[PDB]
């Protein structure tokens, strides 16, 4: 959607919603990526005995 | 018939006033179609159209 903007082409409201949805995106992934990691404190990666 | 006469060349001068107005928004509308469809958000059919129109 960008180049569109940069020209001229759409309304700023549909660049800013854009945008806001890619960094929300990325909270989403920390939020899990941060789980995850929360989970493997438990193993720290040692044999099963 | 004179009069008539008279009248009827204003009204083709504000006539064609209009349809130069009508000319430029259809042109920008183009442009903005060609342009979507080249970062790819529509289909040939919507250029197609738009050119027809203009």
């Amino acid at each position: 959607r960008v180049p569109l903007g940069n020209a001229n082409l759409i309304g700023r409201e549909e660049l800013q919603h854009a945008r806001d949805a890619v960094t929300s995106a990325q909270a989403q992934l920390d939020v899990a990526i941060q789980q995850y990691n929360a989970n493997q404190a438990m193993i720290l990666g040692t044999k099963l005995e | 018939n004179t009069a008539t006469a008279y009248f009827n060349v204003l009204n083709a001068i504000d006539v064609l006033s209009y349809t130069q107005a009508q000319k430029e928004a259809i042109y920008r509308q183009l442009d903005q179609t060609t342009q979507r469809f080249n970062v790819g958000l529509v289909a040939i059919t919507d250029v197609q159209n738009a050119r027809a129109q203009y």
